This record gives C-alpha cells, structure tokens and sequence, in this order.
C-alpha cells in the first residue's frame, strides 16, 4: 500500500470566498503567523536542559564505561588469564601475557587495555568466563595526556577497587538477562 | 611576594575567566562522535549555558574539537584550520579515532591519533565519548584554562 | 513462571501518527474588513 | 558644532577599540595562520579575478530608479503649493510611468536573473 | 555639558547592546527547549562581558593577501555609523536636532553597506567576496522601496523632521492609517540590518561566514556591536514613526518609558522572526521587494498623495 504525499491536484473552480480567503493568507502572512505562535509555545514551555555537572543524564545497569578488573569476595583475582578478550577484541586493545603465579596459580603478568585503540563495545565482558574485565558505570575519565589512557594492570585492578560497589550491583541487576 | 605580583595575579584570574567564560568551538566534526557533540548542544545539556557558542570560521574560534576519525587525506585540512585560528587556542581530542585511531588504528588510510598533526589539551575517552563525557571534557578544558598564569609568568622573567 | 518484558494484556492503547494540523482563523472577509476599518478611521 | 562633536568621539571611540585590539594581545606570526581561508585546502586562484554579476541589469535599473525617488522626496514641500492640481497631476504621472517602466522590465524579463 | 550628554547616549545605549546579545541568546534558547547562558553571572548577566573581554584579548588577523588599509577601515566605520545613527533620534528630545532628519538616518544608513563592501573585498578571499556581492544585491532590493515608503507615511507628517512624528501621533499611532506600510517597512528594517530570514551577508550556513569570514579578535568584534546598535536603532526608528509613545510637554520621561518598552518589543520580535523562519535565497529577497513590495509601495504613494488633497488634510509646514 501506497499514499501520495503531495498529489492535491484535483483542481477545481474558485469562489470570490476561497479567493479572498487566498488573497487574506499571502497579503497578511497567515502561514508565517503560525510559525510564530508555535515559537511563542515554546518560549512557555519549561526546558529540557538539566543542571550538569549538580544532575546527571539517566542510565542503565547496562552502560558501558571505564573498565576494571574484578575480584572474588576474598579478594583472589577473578583473571585467570585465559585470553579470551585478548582474541575477540575487535581493537585488539587489549594485551596479556601470563605466568604461573608464586603459589602455582595461573595469573597475569601484562593486561594492558590501549583505551585510544578499544572501541568499548563490552565484547571483552561477554567473551569473560568469570566475570573478570567489565566495563564499569563511569564515564568521567577524560584525561589531559594522551599516556594517562595506556592502562595497565596496576591500573585496572585500582579501578576494581575504586567502583566495585556499584559494579556489584549493577551485575546483580542484570546478569539474568545474560 | 608584593602587591604588584598580587595584582598580577588578580588580572591573571580575570583574562583567565573571560577565556574558560567564553569558548567558541570550530563547526568541526568528522564522523560518528560529531553526532554526540549535536547532543551535547541539543536542549538537555544546552553547551550555549556555559557560554560554549559554534562558529564556522577558524578565524572567530578558540577550540578544536576532533569529534572522529582523521585520515591520511583528511590531515593536512584539519592541520591547516588549526593553523587559522587565533591564538589562544585549545584542542580536544574526542573519542577512540580522535585519541589514537581506534577500530581503525591498524590502517592504511588513518593517522594514529590527532596528536600526531596538532597539539592536544584534553582528551575525551569513549566510542564515541557520550554528550555529558564531552561536557566534563569541555569543562575540564575550562579548569585547566583557570590554572594558566601567563602574566604571573611573564612578571617573573 | 517465565517472565519476560510483554504488552499488557489487551495491548497498548492506539497511538497518533497522522497528520494533525488544526484548522483557525478569521476568514479572509472578516481581516479584509478589519483591515480597512483601521485605515479608514487613521484616514479620518 | 554639536553634530560635528559627537560625530568625532564616534570616530575617537572606534579608532580606540581598534588600537587596543591590535597592541593588546599577544601575537605570533607565521604564514600558514594568514593564508586565505577556504575550508582547510588552498585556494585555487585569486580573489580578485572576476566574479560575475548574474543581476547587472536589476543594479543599473536600480540607477535609475534612486533618481526617480530623488524627484518624489520634495513632495512634502511641493503639497503646500496654492497649485493643488498641478502638483497633484505631475505627481501622479510621475508615479505613473515610472510604474509602467517597471511593468515593462518586469515582462521583458529584465527583472529574472541571468543563468 | 554637552559632553556628559553624549556620554549619557552612547554609554547606555552600548550597555543595552551587550545586552541584547545575552537576551537573543536567552530567547533563542527558550524557544528551542534550552535555557541559554546561566552560569557566567546571575541568570547569564556577565555573558557578554566575558565575551568582548575574551575578543579584545585575542590576536586579531593580519592576512598576507589582506588590502590592509580598508581591512581596518570598514570595522572602523561600522561602529562609528552605527552609533551616529543616534544623535538625532528624540527621545523626546534629541542630542541633534535636524530638520532633514530622516533623511540623515537615510544617508548615514546608506553608507553603513561600504563597511560591509569593503571588509570583505579587502579580505582578499572567496568566501568573503561573496558575502560583499550579496550586499550588494541586498542594497540593491530593499533601498528601491524604503524611501518610497517613508515618503508615504511622511505625507502626513509634513517634514523630514523626526520631531514633528512626536505631534502628527499626538492622537493616534501612525499605524491605524498606515499598516500596510509599517508592515513593508518593518520587512525592509530586517533586511536592511542583514537579519534573519534575510541574514545573506554572513550566512554561515552557506558561505561559512561571509563578509567577516577573515576577521578575528577586536576587529571582529566592532561588527557584532554594529549590527547589534542597529537593530535597536532600526526598532527604535519603527517605534517613533508608527506607535507614537505618549507625549506630554510637563512629563517628558514618560515619553521615554513608554519609547522604551515598545522599541525593546519590537526587538524581541527581530529575535523572535530570526527562530522561527528558514533564510531566503538572495535573488528570491530581490524579487519579493521588487516584484510584491515595489509595486504596492508605488501604489500607496500615489494614494498618500491624494489623501490629504481630497480630504484636505494637508499637514503644516512647521
Ligand atoms: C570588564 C568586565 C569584568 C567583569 C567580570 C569580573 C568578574 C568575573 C568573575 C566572575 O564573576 O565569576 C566568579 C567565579 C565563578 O566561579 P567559577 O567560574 O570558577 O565556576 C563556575 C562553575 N560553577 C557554576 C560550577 C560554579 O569565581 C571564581 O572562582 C573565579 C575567580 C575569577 C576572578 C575574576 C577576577 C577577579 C577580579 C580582579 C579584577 C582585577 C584586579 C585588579 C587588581
Ligand atoms: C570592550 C573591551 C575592550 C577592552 C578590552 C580590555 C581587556 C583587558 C582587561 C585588562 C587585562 C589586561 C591584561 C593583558 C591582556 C592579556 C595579553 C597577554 O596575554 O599577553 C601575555 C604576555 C606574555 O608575556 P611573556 O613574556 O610571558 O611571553 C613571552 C613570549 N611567549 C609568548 C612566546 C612566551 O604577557 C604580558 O606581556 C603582560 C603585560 C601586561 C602586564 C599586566 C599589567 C602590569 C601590572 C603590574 C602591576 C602594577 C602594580 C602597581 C601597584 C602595586
Ligand atoms: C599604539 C599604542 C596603542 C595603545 C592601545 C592600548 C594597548 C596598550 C597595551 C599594549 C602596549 C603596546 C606597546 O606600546 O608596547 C611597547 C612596544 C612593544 O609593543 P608590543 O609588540 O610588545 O605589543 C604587544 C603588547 N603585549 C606584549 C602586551 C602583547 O615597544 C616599543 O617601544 C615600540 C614603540
Ligand atoms: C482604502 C484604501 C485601501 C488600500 C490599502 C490596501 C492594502 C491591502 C493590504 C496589503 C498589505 C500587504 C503588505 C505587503 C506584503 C505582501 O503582501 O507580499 C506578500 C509577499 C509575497 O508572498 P508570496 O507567497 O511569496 O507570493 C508572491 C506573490 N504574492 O510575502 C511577504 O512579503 C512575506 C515576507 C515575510 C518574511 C518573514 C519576515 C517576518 C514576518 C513576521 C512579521 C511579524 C511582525
Ligand atoms: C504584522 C501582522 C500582520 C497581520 C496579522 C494577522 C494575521 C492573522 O490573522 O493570523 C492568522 C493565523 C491563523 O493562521 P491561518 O490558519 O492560516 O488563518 C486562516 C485565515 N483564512 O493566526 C494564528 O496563527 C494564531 C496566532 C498564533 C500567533 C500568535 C502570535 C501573533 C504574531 C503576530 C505578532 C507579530 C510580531
Ligand atoms: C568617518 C566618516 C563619518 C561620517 C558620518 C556620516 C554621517 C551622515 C552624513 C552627515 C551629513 C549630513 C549632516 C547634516 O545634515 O546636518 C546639518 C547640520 C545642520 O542641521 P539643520 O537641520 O539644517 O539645522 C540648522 C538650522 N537650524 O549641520 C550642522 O549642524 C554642522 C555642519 C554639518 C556637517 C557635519 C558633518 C558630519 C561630521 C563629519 C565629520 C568628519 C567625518 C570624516
Ligand atoms: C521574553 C520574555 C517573555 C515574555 C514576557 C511577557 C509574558 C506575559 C505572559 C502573560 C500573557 C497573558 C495573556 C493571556 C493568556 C491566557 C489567555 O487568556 O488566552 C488569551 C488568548 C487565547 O485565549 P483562549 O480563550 O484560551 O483560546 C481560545 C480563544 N479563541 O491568547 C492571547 O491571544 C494572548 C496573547 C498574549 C501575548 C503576550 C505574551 C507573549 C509575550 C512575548 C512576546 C514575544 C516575545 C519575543
Ligand atoms: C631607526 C631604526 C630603529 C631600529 C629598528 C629595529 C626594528 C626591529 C623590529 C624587530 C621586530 C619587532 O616586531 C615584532 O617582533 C616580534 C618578535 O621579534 C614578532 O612578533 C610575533 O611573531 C614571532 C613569530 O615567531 C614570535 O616569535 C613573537 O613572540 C610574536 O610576538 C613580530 O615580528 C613583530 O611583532
Ligand atoms: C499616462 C499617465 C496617467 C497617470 C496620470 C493621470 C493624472 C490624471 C489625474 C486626474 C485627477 C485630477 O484630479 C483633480 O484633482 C484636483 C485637485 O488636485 C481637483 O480640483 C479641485 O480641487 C482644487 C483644489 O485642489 C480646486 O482648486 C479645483 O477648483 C477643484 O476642481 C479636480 O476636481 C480633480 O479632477
Ligand atoms: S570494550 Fe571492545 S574494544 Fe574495548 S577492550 Fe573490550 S572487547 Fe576490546
Ligand atoms: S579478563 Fe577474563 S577473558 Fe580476559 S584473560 Fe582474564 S579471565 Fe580470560
Ligand atoms: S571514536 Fe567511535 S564514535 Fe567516534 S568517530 Fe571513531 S568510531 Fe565513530
């Protein structure tokens, strides 16, 4: 099915009121009247604008921010270095190399994450097994040199530790929809 | 100190706050992050209320804002507005492209990172950086605006 | 029970979407009228 | 001499405003800042060669019709004449042709722009 | 004491320009769902402050391929046209009483296009050549009727004196008798002042800046004040010739208030008109005035010709 969007063309004859009526519109800018009216609506109208930085725009538990690297509540890394976001990072931002820890324990040595190369697109927090690298709820991170976004693991462990509170509860809220 | 170095710091206060008050971006923008910076002139965030005003002539701007990717082709342009503003002059490298290539790091056809062409003060992580991660850039740019102390500087030498 | 994000039962209620433009204004006899009382009193 | 006074303040205040913006700010020179702007790529050719005039006929129209005006502005002197009539009719024939001329341009197709 | 007065005139009328900018920008974003400035000063109030302060304080261009001399020139005569444009307007009583004083706005108005004519064929670059060739056509569509119109009305006035509109309105805004004319007159102000939906010199939007498109800094900044000066004056100049404030020979401030709060609507409306409309095409703006405006205002002369003749009411001479 089809509609004409300007096919209104069944002319027909004109009256000395239908003429006046044209006359009155293009003499006294009838149309460009309307246009004021509903600038002048708006003008009442209360803004949309919020008072940034004191209110915030509306997120979800989903927002895919700053990364970190996460713990068990014990406090044991959850990395367990098997590289599985190093293979499906589609930036390849992300950098890994791992030994057998002091203990025996298969840890980290590198995990380095360029956040000028990674295009924050959470497939590293899919690809994870135990819930180890995430993409934290914050955003505010802007840096004044181009170094201070080359994180590495000293980095990323601080920001598990920095945001795990709210990282906690904003898996808790959505990891039955995955 | 004296009362002349407080002077001089009283009026460094003073042009410093009529430039952080006062900033005119460049009509700018390259790919998909000039779609959030729409959004952060778009009524919600209204970057007018800080006194953040586009302007399409380098001669009449005082920010750069790389909102996405800059290729090989596209350097030299970007190279040459930059070169036509006025100074003072700041730069903000925004989004992944901008900061250092991105999802196309490993091209042919990209430069690796603006700060490769121009200098850069603030950079804005993100792909892209939402509207209100650009906002607390811009606003960031603005402190580090309030910490210049050209003319303490200058009274010292 | 499986609980997923549904319609309410019965559906949403009907949604505008055509074109709605009202219809206002003086005809074009009554301006014509206004119009050229206001001259001829200012003429006066 | 009032007129002449503020009429040079005018002139003192701008000059002024222009010799603070050029010997306040810092400066810093250098070739590629003031070359010719054109979106980020040089300029293919001068400025200064010519640029066509697609309504040359409508300005020197324009002429001729600012001296038509120039010969309506005495009217306010010319209505207090004890020669009501007279006035009256060379008024409105001056109008007059002056409308045709215009009606004539206008179905000539003077009025439409060159392409 | 002649001194003071004029300080008495340009001070406060470059306050209610600075001004101006914070309220177009304010009104602007109310009528686009934002707020506009509210954080440099109390509701935005220091705004245009920061502003002329950051422009003055900024490296102002000297272009290689720049005709220097005329470069500085046409800033120069922008601001000092604009501010003259003032003297002799009274309010209710003038700094300057002319007796051709409308014929002076039309004069000194006339020569404001050689600010914009020069600056941007001096900057010696294309994008500023063409804002310069588009004023020219500007000139060239609404000039051809403006007098005619202020012919018209000034038929009931008897004289080019600004003055004597003060006691022609004594009973009557000069609207009632001429609407039809205070509306072409009031489109040839906008077009007259470069404004939307006629902002064609500078459209940035298609020629990145226009006339201006080369200048920076200070240099800049004396257009801006120009154009903002004349707006008001354009509005002001409306609001004497056709809404006669309230005269009265023992309260002369009252004619001021009054003066005041109609030329400040009729300024809100010019920013009200600049969000509403989308801009027209240059040889669309020569058409309208010539082809719709000429021919009414040509019309309307003949018949305030014969008015005052078959109603024998003449105006005095004095
Ligand atoms: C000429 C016009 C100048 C008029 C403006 C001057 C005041 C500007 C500062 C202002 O109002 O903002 C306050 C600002 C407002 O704070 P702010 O600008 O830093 O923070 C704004 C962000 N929010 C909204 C979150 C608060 O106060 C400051 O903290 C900055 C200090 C600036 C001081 C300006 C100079 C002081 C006066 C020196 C005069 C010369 C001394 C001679 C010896
Ligand atoms: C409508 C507005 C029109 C008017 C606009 C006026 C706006 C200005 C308001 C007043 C502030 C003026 C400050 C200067 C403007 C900034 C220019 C600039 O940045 O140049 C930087 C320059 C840079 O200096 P530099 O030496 O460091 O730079 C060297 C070269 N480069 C740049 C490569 C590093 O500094 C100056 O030259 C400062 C000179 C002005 C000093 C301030 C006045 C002296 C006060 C002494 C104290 C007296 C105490 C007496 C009582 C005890
Ligand atoms: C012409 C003078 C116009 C004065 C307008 C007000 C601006 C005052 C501040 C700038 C003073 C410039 C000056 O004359 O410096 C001495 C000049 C140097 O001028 P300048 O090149 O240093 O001017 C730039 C000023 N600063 C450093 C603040 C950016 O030296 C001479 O003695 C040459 C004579
Ligand atoms: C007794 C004796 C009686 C004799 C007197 C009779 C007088 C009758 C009244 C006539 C008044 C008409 C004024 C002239 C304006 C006009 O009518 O021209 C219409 C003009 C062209 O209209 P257009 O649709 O383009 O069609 C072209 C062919 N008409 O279109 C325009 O001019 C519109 C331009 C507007 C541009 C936007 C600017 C802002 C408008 C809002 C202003 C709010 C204040
Ligand atoms: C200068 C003013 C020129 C004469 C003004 C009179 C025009 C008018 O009456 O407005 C009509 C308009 C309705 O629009 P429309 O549907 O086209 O009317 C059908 C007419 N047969 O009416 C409306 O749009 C409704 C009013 C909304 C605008 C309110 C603001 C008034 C703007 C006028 C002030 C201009 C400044
Ligand atoms: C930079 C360039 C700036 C130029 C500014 C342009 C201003 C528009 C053009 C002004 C020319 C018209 C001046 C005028 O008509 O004033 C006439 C005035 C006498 O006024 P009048 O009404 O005849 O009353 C006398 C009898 N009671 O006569 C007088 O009162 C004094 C003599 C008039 C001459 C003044 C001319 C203006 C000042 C030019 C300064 C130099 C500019 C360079
Ligand atoms: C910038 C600063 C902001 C402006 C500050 C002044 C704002 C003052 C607001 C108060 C205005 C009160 C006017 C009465 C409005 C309520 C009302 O009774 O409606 C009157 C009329 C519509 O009446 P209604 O019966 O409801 O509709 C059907 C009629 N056929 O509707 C009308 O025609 C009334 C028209 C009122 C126009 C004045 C308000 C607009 C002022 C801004 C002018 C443009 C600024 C640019
Ligand atoms: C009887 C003759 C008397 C002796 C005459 C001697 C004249 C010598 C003038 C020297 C130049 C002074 O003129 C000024 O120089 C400075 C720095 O030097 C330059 O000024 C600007 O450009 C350069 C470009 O790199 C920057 O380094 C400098 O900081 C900046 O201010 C300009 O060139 C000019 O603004
Ligand atoms: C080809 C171009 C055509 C356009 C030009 C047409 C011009 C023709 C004009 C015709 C109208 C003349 O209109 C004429 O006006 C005069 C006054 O002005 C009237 O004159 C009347 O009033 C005057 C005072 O002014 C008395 O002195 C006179 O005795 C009396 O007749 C005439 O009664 C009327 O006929
Ligand atoms: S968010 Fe995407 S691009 Fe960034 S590190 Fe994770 S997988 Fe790589
Ligand atoms: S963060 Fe997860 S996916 Fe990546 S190496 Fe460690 S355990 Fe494997
Ligand atoms: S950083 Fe991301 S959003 Fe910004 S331009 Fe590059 S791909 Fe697009």
């Amino acid at each position: 099915t089809y509609k004409y969007v300007n096919k209104k063309e069944q002319e027909s004859e004109v009256d000395m009121k239908s003429a006046t009526d044209n006359a009155a519109r293009i003499l006294m800018w009838t149309e460009l009247i309307r246009g004021l009216g509903m600038t002048l609506s708006y003008l009442f109208r209360e803004p949309a604008t919020i008072n940034y930085p004191f209110e915030k725009g509306p997120l979800s538990p989903r927002f895919r921010g700053e990364h970190a690297l996460r713990r068990y509540p014990s406090g044991e890394e959850r990395c367990i270095a098997c590289k599985l976001c190093e293979a499906i990072c589609p930036a390849q931002a992300i950098t890994i190399e791992a030994e057998p820890r002091a203990d025996g324990s298969r840890r980290t040595t590198r995990y380095d994450i360029d956040m000028t190369k990674c295009i924050y697109c959470g497939f590293c927090q899919e690809a994870c097994p135990v819930d180890a690298i995430v993409e934290g709820p914050n955003f505010e991170f802007s840096t004044e040199t181009h170094e201070e976004l080359l994180y590495n693991k000293e980095k990323l462990l601080n920001n598990g530790d920095k945001w795990e509170a709210e990282i906690a509860a904003n898996i808790q809220a959505d990891y039955l929809y995955r | 100190r004296s009362r002349a170095e407080y002077v001089v710091t009283k009026l460094d206060d003073l042009i410093n706050w009529a430039r952080r008050s006062s900033l005119w971006p460049m009509t700018f923008g390259l790919a998909c992050c000039a779609v959030e910076m729409m959004h952060m002139a778009a009524p919600r965030y209204d970057m007018d209320r800080f006194g953040v005003v586009f302007r399409a002539s380098p001669r009449q701007a005082d920010v750069m804002i790389v909102a996405g990717t800059l290729t090989n082709k596209m350097a030299p342009a970007l190279r040459k507005v930059y070169d036509q503003m006025p100074e003072p002059r700041y730069v903000v490298s925004m989004g992944s492209c901008a900061n250092g290539g991105g999802y196309y790091h490993y091209s042919y056809s990209v430069v690796r990172g603006c700060d490769r062409i121009v200098p850069v003060d603030i950079y804005v992580p993100g792909c892209p950086p939402t509207a209100e991660a650009l906002l607390y850039g811009i606003l960031q740019l603005q402190r580090k605006i309030k910490r210049e102390q050209k003319l303490k500087i200058w009274y010292r030498r | 029970k499986v609980k997923q994000d549904m319609p309410p039962p019965g559906g949403y209620g009907p949604i505008d979407y055509k074109r709605n433009l009202p219809r206002r204004g003086l005809s074009g006899y009554s301006m014509f009228a206004v119009g050229i009382g206001a001259l001829i009193f200012g003429y006066w | 001499m009032n007129l002449y006074t503020v009429i040079f303040i005018n002139i003192l205040l701008s000059l002024t405003l222009i010799l603070v913006a050029f010997w306040l700010p810092q400066m810093n020179l250098y070739s590629e800042k003031a070359n010719p702007y054109e979106c980020g790529f040089d300029p293919t050719s001068s400025a200064r060669l010519p640029f066509s005039m697609k309504f040359f006929l409508v300005a020197i129209t324009f002429l001729l019709f600012d001296l038509e005006i120039a010969l309506l502005l005495p009217l306010p002197w010319a209505i207090q004449t004890i020669k009501t009539s007279t006035m009256m009719i060379m008024a409105f024939i001056l109008v007059t042709i002056l409308s045709l001329g215009l009606a004539y341009e206008w179905t000539q197709k003077g009025l439409e722009w060159t392409e | 004491m002649f001194f003071i007065n004029i300080l008495t005139l340009l001070v406060p009328i470059l306050i209610a320009m600075a001004f101006l900018t914070l309220v177009e920008r304010k009104i602007l974003g109310y009528m686009q769902l934002r707020k506009g400035p509210n954080i440099v000063g109390p509701y935005g109030i220091l705004q245009p402050f920061a502003d002329a302060m950051k422009l003055f304080m900024k490296e102002p261009m000297r272009p290689l391929t720049t005709s220097m001399s005329l470069f500085i020139i046409a800033p120069t005569l922008s601001l000092t046209l604009a501010l003259s444009l003032w003297v002799p307007l009274p309010m209710p009583h003038p700094l300057i009483n002319l007796n051709l004083g409308i014929l002076f706005i039309l004069a000194t108005s006339s020569l404001s296009v050689y600010s914009i004519l020069w600056s941007g064929w001096a900057s010696n670059s294309k994008y500023s050549l063409f804002g310069a060739l588009r004023a020219v056509a500007q000139t060239i569509s609404y000039e051809v009727t403006m007098a005619i119109i202020l012919l018209s009305v000034l038929l009931m006035n008897g004289s080019y004196s600004l003055q004597t509109l003060i006691t022609t309105q004594e009973h009557m805004w000069l609207l009632l008798p001429a609407w039809p004319m205070a509306m072409m007159w009031f489109i040839s102000t906008l077009a007259e002042t470069n404004r939307a939906p006629f902002d064609l010199t500078e459209g940035e939007s298609e020629l990145v800046s226009g006339f201006n498109v080369e200048y920076a800094a200070g240099p800049f900044a004396l257009f801006f004040m120009a154009e903002y000066t004349n707006i008001i004056l354009m509005n002001a100049l409306t609001t004497i010739i056709f809404l006669g404030p309230l005269y009265y020979i023992n309260l002369p401030e009252l004619y001021s208030t009054n003066f005041m709060m109609e030329a400040l609507l009729l300024s809100s409306t010019f920013l009200w008109i600049r969000a509403s409309y989308p801009r027209f095409r240059y040889d669309q703006l020569m058409h309208l005035l010539w082809k719709n405006f000429l021919p009414l205002t040509l019309a309307l002369c003949m018949w305030h010709i014969s008015l005052p003749i078959f109603t024998a009411g003449v105006p005095p001479y004095m």
